[PDB]
């Protein structure tokens, strides 16, 4: 399953460097776009993001495992697009930053797995029609 | 100066082989999907193949599967068409075209190259006519898997010229297209409107959309628009 593995590698790498603050083919191009658009979405939606973060009340590892419920519940609500997919990964980065401050850095890798799982399981067909990560790069090109 | 320029066309015997090249200038080539589109002499547009930016997503029309191979070299800004087992039916002018990531419209087209070897899924009326100032409408009929699931694009083709993007995303006009031109979509049909005819409007018009069942681009058969009684 190339699509699950590829998506996990991109989401995990970006979530790691958003918490650490230290950066590290098709995947190479996708991370460049994700840094540019992701950090953009985080600024434009800080009021909504901090409001959701305080409502969730993430203090330990148990809370991180229960996030998959809310994830599926709100991500599946309406119609999907590249922007909503970017908001999913951007808020995922906004939570990973909170996990660094509360000394729960060990919960960054499983959160990235849970995010990839929801994305691929609910939207595989949409992602395939849209040309996967090649499509993601071409969509946000400026 | 954002341009595309085709090379390789020539006379070939049936069953022969020929290789096409397309050189891109003025843009980040590594960040765009690329297409081949052919036009038999005195006939309509026909999509051939497409390749994504990283070469991961490749598609072909049924009439070329197994004989034609699309490839790209981002380090040389080049797109290729490797054509084996060439048939009389393959005689056409082959166009190189750039596709927009956010819309799938073909915004930049090359001048074409003649390859000489020696029924469309979207229906349009074969002809349309009017007088200066008149409002004329051109229709485009498809089905659930194409127009019913995807956006419609329109292309203008002036006599002895390559096609150009007229309308994208059903009703959006690119920069340089007059507001006389407008579009609409309803169910599995679409329409092109010219509110106030001008003599430079005399041309051929084609619609196009992606098909989710065929995994292919389907073009309309075209409409020849004539401008009558001016001076
Ligand atoms: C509310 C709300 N109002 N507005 C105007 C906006 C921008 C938001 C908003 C706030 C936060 C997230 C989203 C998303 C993504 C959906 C998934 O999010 C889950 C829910 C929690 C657990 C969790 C943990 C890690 C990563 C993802 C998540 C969307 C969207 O799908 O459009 N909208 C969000």
């Amino acid at each position: 399953d190339d699509l699950y593995r590829q998506s996990l590698e991109i989401i995990s790498r970006y979530l790691r460097e958003q918490a650490t603050g230290s950066k590290d083919a098709a995947g190479r191009r996708a991370l460049e776009t994700l840094r540019r658009v992701g950090d953009g979405v985080q600024r434009n939606h800080e009021t909504a993001f901090q409001g959701m973060l305080r409502k969730l009340d993430i203090k330990n590892e148990d809370d991180v495992k229960s996030l998959s419920r809310v994830m599926i519940h709100v991500f599946s609500d309406g119609v999907t697009n590249w922007g909503r997919i970017v908001t999913l990964i951007s808020f995922g980065a906004f939570v990973a930053k909170h996990l660094k401050t509360i000394n729960q850095e060990s919960c960054i890798e499983p959160l990235a797995e849970s995010i990839t799982d929801v994305l691929v399981r609910t939207k595989r067909d949409w992602l395939v029609k849209q040309r996967g990560w090649d499509g993601f790069v071409e969509f946000f090109h400026v | 100066q954002v341009t595309l320029k085709e090379s390789g066309g020539g006379l070939v015997k049936p069953g022969g082989s020929l290789r096409l090249s397309c050189a891109a200038s003025g843009f980040t080539f590594s960040s765009y999907s690329m297409n081949w589109v052919r036009q038999a002499p005195g006939k309509g547009l026909e999509w051939v193949s497409s390749i994504s930016s990283s070469s991961s997503y490749i598609y072909y029309a049924d009439s070329v599967k197994g004989r034609f191979t699309i490839s790209r070299d981002n380090a040389k800004n080049s797109l290729y068409l490797q054509m084996n087992s060439l048939r009389a039916e393959d005689t056409a002018v082959y166009y190189c075209a750039r596709q927009v990531g956010a819309t799938w419209a073909f915004d930049i087209w090359g001048q074409g190259t003649l390859v000489t070897v020696s029924q469309s899924v979207l229906t349009q009326p074969p002809s349309a006519s009017g007088t200066p100032g008149q409002r004329v409408t051109i229709s485009c009929s498809g089905s659930s898997s194409n127009i019913g699931s995807n956006t419609v694009n329109w292309y203008q083709q002036l006599p002895g010229t390559a096609p150009k993007l007229l309308i994208y995303s059903n009703n959006q006009r690119p920069s340089g297209v007059p507001d006389r031109f407008s579009g609409s979509k309803s169910g599995t049909s679409a329409s092109l409107a010219i509110s106030g005819l001008q003599s430079e409007d005399e041309a051929d018009y084609y619609c196009a959309a992606w098909d989710d069942s065929l995994n292919a681009w389907v073009f309309g058969g075209g409409t020849k628009l004539t401008v009558l009684g001016a001076a």
